[PDB]
């Protein structure tokens, strides 16, 4: 069958926090894109420069699947040309992105009464990420003129914030699982093909 | 430091019944009470938290109630797979404490044991000891008397028994009994019998073999 | 999948010391609170302690009865958490679990557990088992059904695992709880029931592993003509 392992990305038991977003490299396989675009589960499925149907007749050097959790009102930030805490400080797509962004509501799994504080995002950073950059550092953010010597305190912020997802949140504040598929064509044989 | 108690110690019920188990905290914990289910050989599985909220994927036949010090877990439509020990846990503060558990057993119709006997292997006999094994397979209820007879002498002090937990699908048990004697003593006698008494058997069943035939 | 893989079970000496390790995969390990929970034979779970996530880096809390003797730590770069046990009384014998906090708070319950490892605290030496066949014969008449198994005898400490045909055979298996013999060594049997007509053409092998002594035995159980 040589079937590309999209099942292990999309049906993974848990997804990463967005500041520590996961990347899976997909290679040397036949990619059944029909199970994706025919899925009735996704609330977001937006492609840039390809179409899921006319991926079944294309080959790429590699395919990257990046996955993470954010809240619903941030899903729009997973798009080229966006601003916001997620696009600026957590996960950044390039202006000329080729790929697909897929997302679905995971309130049933990832929220808890009283709050699930296990999902985090970077709220403070000195500059914006470059496209496809990952920052997992936890240095104290100096927000004022007094230096902080890395402690946490007034004007000296821990850079990551918990989402605290609750199932009664409005949908804008419920958790969404996101997968981003990037399609890489290099001067190298192309090993990921549709059927 | 908060002490948790549970009641009853154990209970038996039939498939389809509703079962109720209780938990009490030694001080007010508001509604910070979780319930776990623990099946044989397995880690506890979280069923309910903040006293009445289901964990993902947990069937709605599980429900919890209560606030303050007294809490109640209700299982409606009891299934064979629900055989387990149930524990409560306060989760209001740091030394997280657990109750002593309630065992839930499944009542079902009588099923008589299949009875099998195994003489010692020649490989074991080479080593100076003989183990004779009697197996009672897939029966209900768990109480069965197992006697060892060697040339019709009732054996005493030289056998040990073990029983499985209730089967998660058919709610039966199995039982093994092992008679251990020296090779010298084994070779002195001829008839080895395992006799089984059980509610499913109209009269006791003896399975036997003659050493060397 | 979310996996918590535990290490460190087996025999440890009172007045020795022992580290249990919990290796995580499938989620952002550093964002979770890690608890250690233990369960002595026949009793309910007892929380041992935990270590909080990156928002309170490295901070810990303990049950009063282990404070000072046990130390919880974590290495987020390796995705491991540990329990360093330096006291070790015989009372510490128990199955130990690592587990994730469901909410990531100090008001927490545990929705993801490792499989548990048995720690046996005893002044004693390990002993691997002998494995003997329980061969099927006419004295396993039932119907067109035969019983056969293996006797796993004279080992210490618990536990032993048994599989059949390398895990391919699972239906009809019963592995019994071990019994402690008067010698102070354990013994266990594992049986399986199969169709009679399979005994001539299907080989049955019990795969026994006693990790505390690194004893691995594969025993063919052949039919007797009795
Ligand atoms: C993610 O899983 C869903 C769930 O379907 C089941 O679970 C899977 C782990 C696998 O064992 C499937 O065969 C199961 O059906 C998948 O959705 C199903 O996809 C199949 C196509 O193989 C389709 O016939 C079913 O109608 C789908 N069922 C539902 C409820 O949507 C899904 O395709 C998996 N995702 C990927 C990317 O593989």
């Amino acid at each position: 069958t040589n079937l590309c392992p999209f099942g292990e990305v999309f049906n993974a038991t848990r997804f990463a926090s967005v500041y520590a977003w996961n990347r899976k490299r997909i290679s040397n396989c036949v990619a059944d894109y029909s199970v994706l675009y025919n899925s009735a589960s996704f609330s977001t499925f937006k492609c840039y420069g390809v179409s899921p149907t006319k991926l079944n007749d294309l080959c790429f050097t590699n395919v990257y699947a990046d996955s993470f959790v954010i809240r619903g009102d941030e899903v729009r930030q997973i798009a080229p040309g966006q601003t916001g805490k997620i696009a600026d400080y957590n996960y950044k797509l390039p202006d000329d992105f080729t790929g697909c962004v897929i997302a679905w509501n995971s309130n049933n799994l990832d929220s808890k009464v009283g709050g699930n504080y296990n999902y985090l995002y970077r709220l403070f950073r000195k500059s914006n990420l470059k496209p496809f950059e990952r920052d997992i550092s936890t240095e104290i953010y100096q927000a004022g003129s007094t230096p902080c010597n890395g402690v946490e305190g007034f004007n000296c912020y821990f850079p990551l914030q918990s989402y605290g997802f609750q199932p009664t949140n409005g949908v804008g504040y419920q958790p969404y699982r996101v997968v981003v598929l990037s399609f890489e064509l290099l001067h190298a044989p192309a090993t990921v093909c549709g059927p | 430091d908060i002490q948790m108690t549970q009641s009853p110690s154990s209970l038996s019920a039939s498939v389809g019944d509703t079962v109720t188990i209780t938990c009490r905290a030694s001080q007010d914990i508001s509604n910070s009470l979780a319930w776990y289910q623990q099946k044989p050989g397995k880690a506890p599985k979280a069923l309910i938290y903040y006293a009445s909220n289901l964990e993902s994927g947990v069937p709605s036949r599980f429900s919890g109630s209560g606030s303050g010090t007294d809490f109640t877990l209700t299982i409606s439509s009891l299934q064979p797979e629900d055989f387990a020990t149930y524990y409560c846990q306060q989760h209001n503060n740091y030394p997280f404490t657990f109750g002593p558990g309630t065992k839930v057993d499944i009542k079902r119709t009588v099923a008589a044991p299949s009875v099998f006997i195994f003489p010692p292997s020649d490989e074991q006999l080479k080593s100076g000891t003989a183990s004779v094994v009697c197996l009672l397979n897939n029966f209900y209820p768990r109480e069965a008397k197992v006697q060892w007879k060697v040339d019709n002498a009732l054996q005493s002090g030289n056998s040990q028994e073990s029983v499985t937990e209730q089967d998660s699908k058919d709610s039966t048990y199995s039982l093994s009994s092992t008679l251990t004697l020296s090779k010298a003593d084994y070779e002195k006698h001829k008839v080895y019998a395992c006799e089984v008494t059980h509610q499913g058997l109209s009269s006791p069943v003896t399975k036997s073999f003659n050493r060397g035939e | 999948e979310v996996r918590l893989v535990e290490s460190g079970g087996g025999l440890v000496q009172p007045g020795g010391s022992l580290r249990l390790s919990c290796a995580a995969s499938g989620f952002t390990f550093s964002d979770y609170y890690i608890s250690w929970v233990r369960q002595a034979p026949g009793r309910g779970p007892e929380w041992v302690g935990f270590i909080r996530n990156v928002l309170y880096r490295g901070t810990t809390e303990y049950a009063p009865s282990v404070k000072g003797r046990f130390i919880i730590s974590r290495d987020d770069s390796r995705a491991i958490a540990s329990l360093q046990m330096n006291g070790l009384k015989a009372d510490d014998t128990a199955v130990y679990y690592c587990a994730l906090g469901a909410s990531g708070t100090d008001r927490d319950w545990f929705d993801v557990w490792g499989p548990g490892v048995l720690v046996t605290v005893s002044s004693a030496s390990t002993k691997g088992p002998s494995v003997f066949p329980l061969a099927p014969s006419s004295k396993s008449t039932s119907g067109g059904t035969a019983a056969l198994g293996c006797l796993v005898k004279d080992y210490f400490p618990e536990p032993v695992t048994v599989s059949w045909n390398s895990g391919a055979l699972t239906s009809g298996v019963h592995t019994f709880p071990a019994v402690l013999q008067s010698s102070g060594l354990y013994s266990l049997s594992s049986v399986v029931t199969v169709p009679s007509s399979s005994l001539g053409t299907q080989t049955y092998i019990c795969n026994v592993n006693h990790k505390p002594s690194n004893t691995k035995v594969d025993k063919k159980v052949e039919p007797k003509s009795c």
